[PDB]
């Protein structure tokens, strides 16, 4: 009688109805997830999750460190950093056994990339800390400045439009006691120790975001990472949509069907939130240095600069806080910088709590994070952990009755565990949570089940019976990308096309996509069909087209003719979809080269292609 | 040059090349000469295993084919297929990635063309590449052509036609007079050692940058080469703690008990406009002078109600500012009196600075800014009241708001273009889904409320970023189509913006709307907290006992929006589509475990019962329709409350929904900690009205399904 | 975000468009509404001057022409992506789960849809033409009332690119199996070979006598066969599968296939395994056989057994047993698998790589035809029939028109408003006689339903009573005739209708999606009158010509426009001012106003005294 949505599940097994329960498929409008308090309290649970972790001062950044690799093995369930070095090298040498000669092919197909990447790949990713102008910056921008500085403290030698050149320059940058900068007079001298303390800070508007002098070593290693990953089954990464869905069916296949009637196979889907706490840069520099064994030196010291960077991060703390005063109605901003040396009385229990634990650490208003990682820099690597973790599984290496398989992706995982008996089951899980407890990696409990085998999910792929319900994507904007009607067009169509081909985009879907397309281009350009009754200055002429034309479909959208576009006919270009049926006069004059207005996507070079003022 | 290279290869080959250098990040126009070297390579290796197939027997044919690329794919691929050949044949697995495998040989070759001597080419490959069982074919545009070992698995027609291709490619280039630049470009790529040392600083980082017990990175290096495991693991799994363990919990039938709820007072309406209280003062057909000018609409709008009192205050904004929004109101009237009193009157109209419009906007309580240095000696100077926000408890209301917003209107709320034909048998299936649907949903009020706040958010952008120092007067205007087929235009309010210097996406417009309603603000007042009511009029209304007078209040209140909330607002057209993606998975879900597309019966049959709401006698189920219109009604309703709350607890409580999915179909279920599971999910339940009714829902469906 | 909102705002301003200077002296200061076409700004930091999209328009419609030259040489990639769409084909599609730019119709969540691209190649245009005309002939009236005269209905009612399909099918030799099962319902001569499993057969040796043997299937359940004992020799035809097959009394001992592909061959050994008629395939039957086409009538025992098999026989080719084979030049094995084999083969089917091929017959035969077009030849097996009618549909090299009743609804909801239409304009003379006489016939016309279709459900009821009282107040008012709103509105009132009380100002009929609306009152988009000329313009598409019938009304009344209301013409300020549609409600029996009814003209309109009633 009351409407109740969640109901249906009564009789629809919840997997069919699962994209019930998102409620947004799309970027909210808040933002939630950014600013001070959050940092603090990361950087707080880094260093507390370490807590029994060897303490030391550093010698170059002048801050202290936290090393809680080898430390004493937890005896709770509670999240634990403690990796061992040990053990973490003997699983990367059993995945090198099960897998022979993986790391060898990857260093030597990937050294031509490392000798081949020009400067300007560095151009394309996403927002870069500017040390020249300290504050979030463009990539080509960044890359300007600082080439341009460089060139007036007399490094020069990136000039020869190598990507190892410029690391080359940004070490002997770095090496450099102090360099100036000049913006436009001012003139700012950064001693070796503030430049050093610059060069390694992670800004926080991947929510954190590194400088200019980490960047190229974390694409090297990261290519390293995607390269094993490749060669690796159990990885998640960087297969597309189809490849992914037969990657759950596969494994269930596996684990299931070669069984014995006998014997009981369960499922545990567990999620791996807060993944960059309990693994340290220092572990990484170890698999690394593994991973490159009997390998060219040159090699090995560009692919372990980045973890040992990295170690010596410091992390920037916000923009700062913002105070009121109800009293008097007034408002005021302090910064970060200011905030080692500040009352406790403004703030509340938590956020005086906070700031009491984190204050030992602000150098120069930047903490220091030696331990922990942050998102959605290095994720292969911890890619080829987990699967490194998961091939310590086979029943040669286990040496039970039992044994288990499964997938990881560095954000979510599966792992399937069979055994003869329900205590086989339980022994199995424990192991493996244990094991995987040992390497630093952490299941979190209340974000897990285990069930019979056949349903689970990874990376929202649900999976129920050989059915998979990709919903790890959402919809784009199918709107008018301001180029012009030609290009505007066939982005837009090609985008729509691209989303249906891999993106699992329902037909329908597709074609309300397309009509709401129609409209809003039909709106933005005011190119609307003659037969229609709306109005507006561009109709007067477009409607004199109308009634010369022989052919109405011939005309282009934009010219206002109808959209002949479908399902079936999607990647054609327009003005080709069209070029039969528009008439002799109006395809010469259309395509004249010697128009006035003319002095990636897939179009022709008419008229209706121009550059706008 | 690329031009030639585009006319003369072929699309496929041209677009694997493309294709192949997007993946190292290689821009072609600064890149020219390894654009031809590099679609050359592709077309010789192409050839070479072209129209070439293994028979059945055994012995070579030409018409399974006897060559199979592997450099013409990605690197996953490649390495997938060479990993695959390798375990089943058991070859020696390739250190590269080999250009051609030969199944009648079962061996991999690799293909090389240079410009220069063939002889050097050779040379170097075999030197950085061949090691052991491993063959190269090499070829080259001066017409001098060897292999390995004098073996060429091609015949001699297949060698005379690639030679013939290289010799007429380089007459080609000969022509075009640019061969020279050709063969000088190429080098040999001389592979001068190189040098990367780490020193001073980095040194000492990295000596800064090993686990305990090492003292620099070298130690560790030796250390690390010279390791081999030893029953390591084993050890420290030995002398780990026992009390460390992920145990499963049985999972019954009886463990699971509802979400604990909040208590407080009840919670209150937050949204940017009323939906079950809106009111409309609409002309059925507008033809008057001036069309499509929303002041003018606006006005004609205006202009059929009568009932005007003297605006009177019955429900006050208790922590607010009341008589400046009767004021303000006031001014608003005596504004639209002057318009009418105009002669040429512009597009729109800008209200004078008034007292009671900056205090109602906020204008005059907004706090100034000064640096903190001269602040700081302030006795309540203290953060932004970063306090979690009082617990509410569930107030009856949302229910009943969600209820009228899954009922059925009379009016084509939602106009789409036109597309092609469908001529595919897909197709035909995905043109009956979409229409059915759409049939279904264009008469519910969820799409009223679309496109109420998309006309809205667009007239607010625009004019924010039109005149940036004046309040503007904006009316809340919707066009829609009766079922007789009339186009009607309602006017449900007004709003005035404040001031719009605007430069950054984040930035806050304040402004004020003033909303016509029939609801009597003293039946729930709790639900109407940040509202103040006034009574500004009376309405004739038909009923079984004639025209009765019924007061007509209108709610102003003083709100604010940012440039990507009012974008998020003005794309709301988007919950159309995933409600649809929502009814088209489940349709898909139910199809496959068929086998045959079941749209047709699934639409058309009307014997299926969806439980999609309860009552007094038990559960109730409806339509396909029904629930298509509850998925919409669902999604604007996400869409519309927008906060990190809805998506928390949606997430934490997608799980829960499958482990009990899990226990139903007696899949043995497990649950390493439920009760932190269950803190998760009430961690969002502390006082939004809509995840309070989420919850609701969830106890309800936790209730009934397990008996 | 950022950049549709600056194009949408950028694109308001009067002179958006940056040009070279060269405009200026080529093209009209201004445009025939003085609009000017062109601003004297020239672009900041170059010689440009701005113009506007209008000059963009301008251009396009009335600019200087130019010879199209090394536009179709150049542009080599689009126009054979075009040329392959356009001339490939489609097919059934199944819900489980050249090709490279297809993906999205190939592969969808959980269906498969096949499709074959075209280019240049293949047979001609008249053969293609005949063998889809009939193809969609055939498929339709599978469904009909009774299939044998419906299809000569459509038959002896549709033409092949202007000239009568009667004339080829008689002059033509082409052969398929609508193309025959045509022939056969005719009463021609058809090629001796029955059609069956999508390939032909064709008997050259040996023979067998039929004997009705019942047998239990693998699911338990009994079917009745017509199982034929004698050895006998076929060859099964087909464009990508030719095979050469023996057979004995229940007993399959060699069938040698060649096809182009695994899965053609996979089919014709399936087709030779089901005629075979063997005991092991009968105990190899799973799940209950209900096999039915689009008109839900069962089928012979043999076709389901056939489809059941097509969806896939896995389950029974382990079933047939083990046998040795022996190497020969040109023979290839079958694994169960479906994989050739060197060493092994599947038993009784080879494949070779040349097979049976080459020469064909020039052998007809005369034939009856039974109660839903199966063709059976005097010996008595099945020859023909539309359950063994393939699926493809491609495209018609030239125009092919289909004017019968039921093939109104393939060439798009455009065309089916236009031949409606057509339908109603030619028999005009018919549709007003039982119109006036006992219009409840006409209302229940078949011809009519592929409008109902287009007109939405929830609202077809209710147009129909409105439609139905409007016509009943026309036909009791006497002495306003209008026949362009007869032939508009009357399709309309084909469904059962309801009472209601909405005056509709507007009717909505859904093409493509998108819903046009047509007036009852003046002229519409989809339905244009134009009266200089007297033409009927539907979508723009003409729909034939009107003539006015012997009644008429010159002087104003029309009694077909409002509901339970009289127009009588032009407006009269002298009475109450414009009205509202929602208003007349109230007004009194009798009473007049001065109704606004839409546009910008008002109409005075009277209240009617009496009451028109529908059934």
């Amino acid at each position: 009688m009351d409407v109740n949505p969640t109901l249906l599940f009564l009789k629809v097994p919840v997997q069919n109805a699962i994209s019930t329960t998102f409620p947004y498929t799309g970027d909210p409008p808040y933002s939630h997830g950014t600013g001070t308090g959050y940092t603090m309290d990361t950087v707080n649970r880094t260093h507390k999750y370490s807590e029994k972790g060897k303490w030391t001062t550093n010698t170059e950044t002048g801050a202290p460190q936290l090393n809680p690799i080898d430390g004493p093995l937890p005896e709770d369930n509670e999240p634990s950093g403690y990796a061992q070095t040990d053990c973490v090298l003997e699983a990367m040498a059993f995945l090198e056994e099960s897998h022979p000669g993986i790391f060898e092919n990857s260093c030597l197909e990937t050294m031509e990339i490392v000798q081949q990447t020009r400067v300007d790949k560095l151009t394309q990713g996403r927002q870069t800390y500017d040390w020249t102008l300290n504050r979030n910056q463009p990539a080509a921008t960044a890359l300007a400045n600082t080439i341009e500085v460089f060139r007036s403290n007399g490094l020069t030698a990136n000039e020869s439009g190598r990507l190892i050149d410029f690391l080359k320059d940004v070490m002997d940058s770095m090496d450099k006691e102090e360099m100036e900068i000049t913006t436009h007079k001012k003139k700012q001298r950064l001693n070796k120790r503030s430049y050093l303390i610059r060069a390694l800070t992670l800004n926080t508007m991947a929510i954190a975001t590194p400088g200019m002098q980490i960047r190229g070593f974390v694409y090297f290693v990261e290519a390293l990472a995607r390269s094993i990953c490749e060669k690796l089954e159990q990885s998640g990464l960087p297969v597309g949509g189809n490849e992914k869905k037969a990657k759950l069916a596969n494994v269930v296949r596996k684990m299931m069907t070669n069984s014995q009637d006998t014997e009981l196979s369960f499922t545990i889907t567990g999620d791996n939130t807060k993944w960059n706490e309990n693994q340290n840069p220092r572990m990484f520099l170890a698999m690394i240095t593994y991973i490159t064994r009997n390998q060219p030196e040159w090699f090995r010291n560009v692919l372990s600069i980045a973890p040992i960077m990295f170690s010596n991060k410091m992390a920037r703390l916000g923009k700062g806080y913002m105070f009121e005063s109800k009293s008097m109605k007034l408002r005021t901003q302090v910064p970060a910088e200011m905030l080692a040396n500040i009352d406790l009385k403004y703030f509340n229990k938590s956020t005086r709590e906070k700031i009491e634990k984190i204050r030992p650490l602000l150098i120069d208003g930047t903490a220091s994070l030696s331990p922990g990682m942050m998102m959605g820099m290095f994720n292969m690597l911890s890619t080829v952990l987990g699967v490194s973790i998961l091939n310590l599984g086979q029943k040669k290496y286990t040496k039970t009755t039992y044994w288990w398989d499964g997938l990881q992706s560095s954000d979510d995982f599966a792992l399937i565990v069979n055994a003869p008996n329900h205590e086989g089951i339980q022994a199995g899980v424990d192991r493996f949570y244990r094991t995987c407890k040992l390497v630093g990696i952490n299941m979190s409990k209340k974000k897990s089940y285990i069930n019979r085998t056949g349903t689970f999910e990874f990376t929202s792929f649900f999976y129920r019976y050989g059915f998979v319900a990709n919903f790890s994507m959402e919809l784009p904007s199918f709107g008018v990308s301001g180029i012009n009607e030609s290009a505007d067009m066939s982005v837009g169509v090609t985008v729509i096309k691209n989303n249906m081909i891999n993106n699992d985009l329902g037909p329908a879907t597709a074609q309300m996509a397309l009509q709401l397309f129609i409209k809003d281009y039909r709106y933005t350009y005011r190119c609307h069909r003659g037969d229609t009754q709306i109005q507006t200055r561009r109709a007067f002429e477009l409607g004199k087209l109308w009634e010369q034309t022989r052919s109405k479909a011939g005309l282009l959208v934009s010219d206002g003719g109808p959209n002949l576009y479908n399902i079936r006919n999607l990647h054609i270009p327009e003005v080709c979809l069209k070029w039969e049926l528009m008439d002799e006069d109006y395809q010469g004059r259309l395509c004249n080269p010697m128009n006035p207005f003319v002095s990636e996507y897939d179009a022709v070079a008419t008229t209706h292609s121009w550059i706008p003022k | 040059m690329e031009d030639f290279v585009r006319q003369c290869f072929n699309p496929m080959i041209v677009e694997l090349a493309e294709k192949a250098m997007k993946e190292y990040g290689e821009d072609p126009k600064i890149e020219t000469n390894k654009f031809a070297s590099i679609c050359t390579h592709l077309e010789v290796c192409f050839m070479y295993s072209d129209f070439h197939f293994i028979d059945e027997r055994g012995e070579s044919t030409i018409i399974k084919h006897r060559f199979e690329i592997i450099e013409g794919r990605d690197r996953t691929m490649a390495w997938t297929v060479v990993n695959s050949i390798c375990n089943t044949t058991g070859v020696e697995k390739p250190k590269f990635l080999p250009d051609l495998y030969d199944y009648k040989e079962n061996r991999f070759i690799e293909i090389g063309v240079t410009r220069r001597e063939v002889h050097i080419y050779y040379l170097e490959k075999a030197n950085k590449i061949k090691s052991e069982k491993t063959h190269i074919h090499i070829f080259s545009f001066t017409g001098e052509e060897m292999a390995t070992k004098a073996d060429y698995t091609l015949d001699e027609e297949s060698r005379a036609r690639i030679k013939t291709r290289l010799f007429t490619i380089r007459q080609e280039m000969a022509s075009r007079g640019l061969w020279d630049s050709f063969r000088q470009s190429e080098r040999g790529e001389e592979t001068i050692e190189e040098r990367f040392e780490i020193t001073g600083t980095m040194r000492r980082l990295a000596d800064q940058s090993l686990p305990p017990n090492f003292s620099s990175l070298e130690n560790f290096r030796a250390y690390v080469d010279g390791f081999e495991p030893n029953g390591c693991i084993e050890g420290k799994l030995s002398q780990m703690s026992k009390e460390v363990n992920a145990r499963i919990e049985p999972f019954l039938r009886t463990t699971p008990r509802p979400l604990r709820l909040p208590d407080g007072p009840p919670c209150s309406q937050r949204s940017k406009f009323l939906l079950m209280d809106a009111l409309k003062l609409s002309i059925e057909d507008p033809s008057h002078e001036g069309e499509g000018i929303p002041l003018y609409d606006a006005i004609k709008c205006m202009k059929t109600f009568f009932g005007w009192k003297e605006p009177n205050i019955i429900k006050p904004h208790e922590k607010g500012i009341n008589p400046n929004y009767l004021l303000t109101w006031k001014q608003v009237l005596a504004e639209l009196q002057d318009i009418k009193n105009e002669e040429k009157i512009p597009r729109t109209k800008n209200m004078k600075k008034t007292s009671q419009l900056k205090w109602a906007l906020g204008e005059n309580m907004a706090p100034e800014k000064v640096d903190f240095e001269d602040c700081k000696d302030v006795n309540d100077l203290k953060q932004y009241d970063s306090d979690e926000p009082e617990p509410r408890s569930l107030a009856c209301w949302i229910q009943s708001e969600f209820n009228k917003a899954c009922e059925l209107t009379d009016s084509s709320w939602v106009e789409l273009d036109e597309i092609g034909e469908d001529v595919a048998p897909i197709e035909h299936i995905a043109s009956m889904r979409r229409n059915y649907f759409t049939a279904e949903v264009s008469h519910c009020r969820a799409t009223e409320y679309i496109m109420k706040g998309v006309y809205i958010n667009t007239a607010l952008l625009n004019a924010s970023c039109a005149a940036m120092d004046d309040f503007q007067l904006i009316p809340m205007i919707s066009k829609c189509i009766t079922k007789e087929g009339r186009r009607k235009t309602n006017l449900y309010g007004f709003i005035i913006k404040g001031r719009s210097h605007l430069r950054n996406d984040t930035d806050v417009v304040n402004f004020v709307s003033m909303e016509f309603s029939l609801t009597d603000p003293r039946l729930e007042p709790h639900k109407w907290e940040k509202y103040c009511v006034l009574e500004i009029g009376d309405m004739l209304l038909r009923t079984a006992v004639g025209q009765v007078s019924r007061p007509m209040f209108l709610y102003v209140r003083t709100n604010g929006t940012s440039k990507i909330k009012m974008k998020w607002g003005m794309e709301m057209r988007r919950c159309l589509l995933q409600s649809l993606q929502q009814i088209e998975s489940m349709i898909e879900a139910e199809s496959s475990v068929k086998e045959k597309d079941l749209t047709k019966e699934f639409f058309e049959n009307k014997s299926e019962t969806w439980p999609i709401g309860e009552s007094p006698k038990g559960v109730e189920e409806g339509s396909i329709g029904k629930v298509c219109r509850t998925l919409l009604a669902k999604s604007v309703f996400n869409s519309l409350y927008a906060s990190p709350q809805l998506e928390g607890f949606s997430a934490e409580s997608r799980k829960l929904l499958l482990i009990v999915q899990a226990l139903r179909d007696n899949l043995e279920p497990g649950t390493f900690d439920l009760e932190g599971l269950y803190e998760a999910i009430e961690e969002c339940l502390i006082n939004d009205p809509w995840v309070l009714l989420n919850a609701s829902w969830f106890n309800s469906f936790l209730t009934h399904a397990l008996r | 975000k950022n950049p549709a909102l600056r194009m949408k705002w950028m694109m308001a301003m009067k002179y958006p468009i940056t040009a070279d200077k060269r405009i200026m002296e080529m093209i009209p200061e201004r445009n025939e509404q003085r609009q000017t076409l062109w601003s004297k700004t020239n672009d900041a930091g170059s010689d440009r001057v701005m113009v506007s999209p209008l000059a963009v328009t301008w251009w396009n419609r009335n600019g200087p022409t130019t010879s199209t030259v090394h536009y179709p040489k150049v542009y080599k990639t689009y126009f054979e992506k075009v040329e392959r769409l356009k001339h490939g084909t489609f097919g059934p599609v199944h819900f489980r789960n050249v090709y490279i730019e297809v993906l999205h119709l190939t592969q969808g969540t959980c269906w498969e849809q096949m499709y074959t691209p075209g280019g240049e190649v293949r047979n001609d245009d008249v053969d293609q033409s005949l063998i889809i005309a009939a193809r969609n002939i055939v498929r339709r009236a599978t469904v009909s009332a009774d299939p044998l005269a419906s299809l000569l209905e459509m038959c002896h009612s549709t033409q092949i690119g202007g000239v009568r399909m009667v004339d080829i099918l008689r002059q033509n030799p082409t052969e398929e199996q609508a193309v025959d099962i045509c022939k056969a319902a005719m009463g021609l001569r058809i090629s001796s070979s029955f059609s069956f499993g999508g390939f032909t057969f064709k008997r050259t040796s040996g023979s067998s006598v039929k004997r009705e043997e019942e047998v239990l299937t693998g699911n338990l359940q009994t079917l009745k066969i017509r199982v034929h004992e004698g050895y006998e020799e076929f060859t099964m035809v087909g464009r990508r599968a030719t095979a050469i097959l023996r057979k004995a009394t229940r007993r399959l001992i060699q069938l040698i296939v060649s096809g182009k592909d695994e899965q053609s061959i996979a089919e014709a050994i399936i087709v030779a395994m089901v005629f075979s008629q063997e005991d092991c395939m009968i105990k190899a039957v799973r799940g209950d056989l209900n096999f039915v086409n689009r008109a839900n009538q069962r089928l012979n025992p043999m076709h389901q057994l056939l489809r059941h098999f097509q969806k896939d026989a896995k389950v029974l080719f382990q079933n047939w047993g083990i046998e040795p084979i022996d190497n020969v030049m040109g023979m290839i094995g079958i694994l169960p698998d479906m994989t050739p084999s060197t060493e092994m083969s599947l038993r009784g089917v080879r494949v070779s790589k040349m097979g049976v091929d080459e020469y064909s017959s020039t052998e007809r035969v005369v034939v009856s035809i039974d109660r839903f077009l199966r063709v059976r030849d005097q010996r008595g097996n099945v020859l023909l029939s539309p359950e063994e009618v393939s699926e493809t549909q491609g495209t018609e090299k030239l125009t092919i028109t289909y004017s019968s009743s039921m093939m109104w609804e393939i060439n798009g909801p455009e065309s089916v408003l236009v031949n409606t239409y057509q339908w109603i304009i030619r028999n005009w003379e018919n549709v007003k006689i039982q119109w006036s006489q006992d219009p409840t016939m006409l209302y229940n016309k078949m011809e009519f339903e592929p409008f109902q279709s287009l007109v939405p459900k929830a609202a077809r009821g209710q147009y129909s009573g409105f439609v139905r009282v409007l016509f009943q107040q026309m036909r009791d008012v006497l002495g306003t005739f209008d026949t362009v709103q007869i032939i508009k509105l009357l399709p309309f009132a084909a469904a059962p209708p309801e009472q209601s009380r909405m005056q509709f100002s507007s009717l909505t009929v859904n093409v493509r999606g998108s819903g046009m609306r047509i007036v009852v009152r003046g002229n519409s988009p989809v339905f244009n009158y134009n009266k200089a000329t007297k033409r009927l313009t539907v979508l723009g598409k003409d729909a034939g010509a009107l003539m006015e019938d012997p009644d008429e009304g010159t002087a104003g009344v029309e009694s077909a426009v409002l509901r339970g209301f009289l127009i009588l013409g032009k407006e009269n300020k002298r009475y109450g001012p414009a009205l509202s549609i929602n208003e007349l409600s109230n007004l009194a029996k009798g009473e007049k106003a001065n109704v606004l009814i839409g546009q910008g003209d008002v109409v005075l309109v009277m209240k009617r005294k009496r009451d028109s009633s529908i059934l």
